[PDB]
């Protein structure tokens, strides 16, 4: 409760760590390579639960 | 154009007229702003009437009204006791 | 080996082949065992196939 | 085992007839069996209809099937069986997902950007994800190369349900029939306002069969999909649809620039399959939870998809 | 039905020949039984000039065959019928991926004779297999070898108008479904190129004769450089020009129909085969 984020470069709405791993910007990517960050950055996977 | 909104309230008529003036206080300003009551008959802003009493615990269960290809959402008052009254103006 | 002003929260997904234990209580489901009926696949020259 | 033996023994090819030319007494009883086989395989009795089920393995051909791996949000569970599906060509080599389209989800790829539209947007309410399936619709229809990136894969015969990463099975070539051996006919369902009969617009020889042609066509507002039913051939229906496409040759005239090669092609025609001409297409009505659209029902389909040929 | 066709090998095959025939066992090849004219190897021999059009007409005339088994004296192969299907594989050294394409074209191998062949030292014949390739790749390599033959013979006659690297930068690579291939561009393909050339030279007077056959509607759509030819030409010369042009147009149209066009359903990239029928 004493801070909002431990890093502001990936936990924002559109940030560096978010545009690298969200599936809304990864449209020109190869869809076969596995992304461990997809479970933490893709919004629908983070929201469907 | 005129409107027909159906209000469900648990309080009496003396309370429903005061809370209806409170609910429609922005619309009185809107009707006074967009047109001007240059005549004396444009002063009245609607009128309400009691349509009847139903139970407060199980009332207004929502349902649907399915016509041929479209369906609008409908609210379904069960165990209704119809007792209509004359119109009470809102101003 | 000099710091670039930037740290790296590195993440990694690591798989584990676990040996599970399934406990299903008595009379939980009800199977309905139908009867087997046969068909015909590509019946070639060397063999007929069902 | 007794049920299995009684089921296999009935579903068995009959043995071939022998004529021992060498021996004397064996030839007589073998031709006796030959005439006793013909006389009960030709006359009006139940014996001559009992003979037709053995199939004697040229006439019957088990078809091929296309196991396609699709996303569940790009499809709908509530569709009918005989929907002609259209696979989209994928640019990435290792993709794993073959993006197919039912004619309604492809109708919302048509209209979103500009009856059928009611049931279409009732079946596929959010079109942003389906516009995100295709990487480029407007540019690919601008250079008019959309017809070759869309390939038809025949009508759906089996849709096994799954909440994520659905799997469908279509007959790509051959007689259209279901996959489960409890046997039923897969009736091809085509929505009627996209379906036109070519004798109706034509307004003398009886064929063997009446084929069904899909024609992705490039109208100036957007693409258009029309299912053409013709008793004629492919190179004949190219000429007949050249007669039918009367204002298109006026539009390609009135876009007078010839170096802009986009308006010099007007769609392409692909032959879907062959249903019988003696039994015409039946009209029907397909119902959702609220709406009902009239749908052409086509039975006894033999699917064989051909190439897109340019009008 | 009984479809197993055998061919008569005179000499027994050695071990490397067995390996090279096993390497491309899944591919198709034409048919004339004689092992001498067994395939396309009599057009690609050193006996004749490697002319494209006679090779295409022989490939569209005679039947095809996909082979199943190889032995030291026999070649088990089934010929093609319009009725049923055969499982064929892509075993060609110019490798083109059959990912999801519903059509396969059978053309003579324009990527060099050595690229798709087996040379039999012990026997009397050196066999070749035609190119079985998806049809946008087929029409693209037809474009990029036809225009390269034209733009090469032009700079052999006059190198002042075009550039060889400018045509070799684009006309040497095909790009279908994200795969980027390179074309072995070295004679070959000259008669088809000159046929196309004769067609597009005589097509102005052809279009003028056709629009004069039946007015300013079809005369507006030519541009001013595409309209003006003078109205003085002999009757016999014009008739022979029109007849030879329409003959080459019909042959060139049936030639740019890419021959026996195969169709596939289920390409399995793990085992590199697809269920293939004749269409």
């Amino acid at each position: 409760e004493y801070r909002s984020t431990v890093n502001p470069w990936a936990s924002q709405l559109g940030s560096l760590g978010d545009i690298m791993y969200n599936s809304s910007y990864r449209q020109t990517a190869v869809p076969g390579l596995y992304s461990p960050c997809r479970a933490f950055f893709n919004k629908e996977e983070l929201l469907r639960n | 154009g005129p409107r027909f909104t159906f209000f469900q309230s648990s309080r009496g008529h003396c309370q429903i007229m005061n809370i209806l003036r409170i609910y429609y206080s922005p619309s009185i300003m809107h009707r006074y702003a967009v047109v001007q009551p240059l005549h004396i008959e444009e002063l009245t802003f609607g009128a309400v009437a009691c349509l009847g009493t139903f139970s407060a615990t199980d009332g207004w269960r929502r349902s649907a009204f399915n016509y041929r290809g479209s369906s609008l959402p409908v609210v379904e008052i069960d165990s209704f006791y119809s007792n209509v009254s004359d119109w009470e103006v809102i101003l | 080996k000099i710091h670039p002003g930037v740290a790296m929260t590195v993440v990694r997904t690591d798989e584990i082949l676990s040996e599970n234990i399934l406990f299903s209580s008595r009379a939980s489901t009800s199977m309905f065992i139908g009867t087997p009926n046969v068909s015909r696949r590509e019946a070639r020259v060397d063999a007929v196939t069902f | 085992r007794r049920r299995l033996q009684r089921r296999i023994a009935g579903l068995l090819p009959p043995p071939a007839r022998r004529l021992n030319i060498s021996r004397g007494s064996e030839f007589t009883r073998d031709v006796r069996g030959l005439v006793e086989e013909h006389a009960q395989a030709s006359s009006l009795s139940a014996a001559a209809v009992w003979r037709a089920g053995l199939l004697a393995p040229s006439g019957w051909r088990p078809p091929v099937f296309g196991d396609f791996l699709i996303h569940a949000s790009s499809f709908n569970n509530a569709e009918a069986t005989g929907t002609p599906l259209f696979q989209f060509k994928q640019s990435d080599p290792f993709s794993g997902v073959d993006a197919v389209f039912t004619p309604l989800s492809l109708f919302i790829l048509m209209n979103h950007g500009r009856g059928l539209t009611r049931m279409a947007n009732l079946l596929y309410d959010s079109p942003a994800t389906l516009a995100d399936l295709v990487p480029d619709f407007g540019r690919l229809v601008a250079d008019r190369r959309f017809h070759n990136f869309i390939t038809p894969v025949g009508p759906l015969v089996e849709n096994i349900k799954s909440t994520y990463l659905n799997k469908i099975t279509t007959v790509v070539h051959g007689p259209v029939v279901s996959k489960a051996i409890p046997r039923s006919t897969v009736k091809v369902t085509v929505p009627q306002e996209a379906f036109v009969d070519l004798d109706a617009w034509l307004s003398q020889p009886c064929p063997a069969d009446a084929r069904l042609y899909v024609a992705l066509t490039y109208e100036e507002a957007g693409p258009r999909f029309t299912f053409f039913q013709s008793s004629r051939g492919h190179c004949q229906i190219m000429n007949i649809l050249r007669i039918y496409y009367s204002p298109s040759i006026m539009h390609r005239y009135a876009v007078v620039q010839p170096l802009h090669i986009e308006e010099l092609t007007f769609g392409a025609v692909a032959c879907l399959g062959t249903f019988s001409a003696t039994d015409g297409w039946r009209r029907s009505a397909f119902n959702y939870r609220g709406s009902s659209l009239p749908v052409v029902e086509i039975d006894s389909f033999y699917s064989n998809v051909s190439d897109w040929e340019v009008i | 039905m009984d479809l197993k066709v055998v061919v008569s090998l005179s000499s027994r095959l050695y071990t490397d020949e067995i390996a090279k025939m096993q390497q491309r066992i899944g591919c198709i090849l034409p048919l004339a039984q004689n092992v001498q004219g067994l395939g396309l190897g009599q057009v690609y021999s050193l006996e004749t000039v490697p002319d494209y059009v006679s090779m295409y007409n022989y490939l569209s005339d005679c039947t095809l065959a996909v082979l199943d088994e190889v032995s030291v004296d026999s070649l088990i192969l089934t010929k093609i019928v319009p009725g049923q299907t055969y499982a064929i594989k892509n075993k060609y050294q110019p490798f083109f991926q059959w990912h999801g394409t519903g059509s396969l074209s059978v053309m003579p191998p324009v990527f060099g004779r050595e690229h798709a062949t087996v040379k039999l030292e012990s026997n009397d014949v050196d066999i070749v297999f035609p190119m079985v390739l998806p049809t946008p790749i087929a029409e693209e390599v037809l474009q990029k070898i036809l225009l390269f033959n034209v733009y090469s013979r032009v700079v052999m006659q006059a190198p002042g108008n075009a550039d060889m690297l400018d045509v070799h930068m684009h006309l040497g690579s095909v790009s279908y479904l994200g795969h980027h291939y390179e074309l072995a561009l070295p004679a070959l393909l000259d008669n088809l190129s000159l046929y196309f050339c004769i067609m597009v030279t005589l097509l102005p007077r052809a279009s003028m004769r056709l629009v004069r056959g039946l007015n300013l509607f079809q005369e507006m759509v030519p541009d001013e450089i595409a309209r003006i030819d003078l109205d003085d030409l002999s009757v016999a010369d014009d008739l022979s020009r029109m007849r030879v042009m329409m003959t080459y147009l019909q042959s060139l149209a049936s030639l740019f129909n890419l021959g026996p066009r195969l169709a596939t359903a289920a390409y399995s990239q793990e085992t590199l085969t697809a269920t293939c029928w004749l269409r």
